[PDB]
């Protein structure tokens, strides 16, 4: 309890298998509540959009007692090519506020 | 099941902006280098021909060439709107004007 919030990160080289290991530690852990936000649902969408679904999806987590997420392949949320560079700056801000926000009391 | 074919003529941009792990393999087209190939498409799109022929033979086996199947659609198609005794010449003048870089 001193420490209700946690995080992990998992990295290595490309065509690894890092989305079929993050997968089954989720699926073993027999939590109540497990989501996945992927980037292949939201093709297209603008900076806001990509805000408010992951907001959305971050909220539902807040209304259960004890629960996991999973978020595969950062780099291609917030848009990243080497030319430039090149990203998104609304998207960065909201995952770097939403990594530190503790949830409600007890959960 | 599926198949996705993508068509590209910049290989090293696409390779800079990672957009080459994508994709599971590659192919590569190449050019007409060698002479006699050059002589074999003559042959076989039917044009120049009888001692024509010969002499643009006489002219192009010592040495190379590098030229696109989709441009030697169009020098044939140029020069043929001359007279019928320069037509050659044009010919080869054009290709030399073009085939740069052997
Ligand atoms: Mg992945």
């Amino acid at each position: 309890d001193r420490t209700p919030l946690v995080s992990v990160l998992l990295e290595g080289p490309p065509h690894s298998g890092k989305t079929a290991l993050a997968a089954k530690i989720a699926e073993e852990s027999n939590f109540p509540f497990i989501k996945i936000c992927s980037p292949d649902k939201m093709i297209g969408f603008s900076e806001t959009a990509k805000c408010q679904a992951m907001k959305k999806i971050f909220d539902d987590a807040y209304k259960s007692q004890l629960s996991c997420v999973v978020v595969d392949d950062i780099e291609r949320l917030l848009d990243y090519v080497p030319i430039g560079p090149r990203f998104s700056n609304l998207v960065l801000q909201a995952l770097l506020v939403l990594l530190k926000k503790a949830p409600p009391q007890g959960r | 099941k599926l198949l996705i074919i993508g068509t590209t003529s910049r290989k090293d941009v696409l390779q800079e902006m990672e957009m080459l792990n994508a994709f599971s393999t590659t192919i590569h087209v190449p050019n007409i280098a060698t002479g006699e190939q050059l002589l074999e498409a003559l042959e076989l799109l039917g044009n120049f021909k009888d001692k024509e022929r010969t002499t643009i033979a006489q002219q192009v086996k010592g040495k190379k060439v590098w030229i696109g199947i989709k441009k030697l659609l169009m020098l044939i198609e140029m020069s043929l709107q001359m007279d019928p005794e320069y037509r050659v010449r044009k010919f080869l003048a054009l290709l030399r004007e073009e085939g740069a870089s052997p």
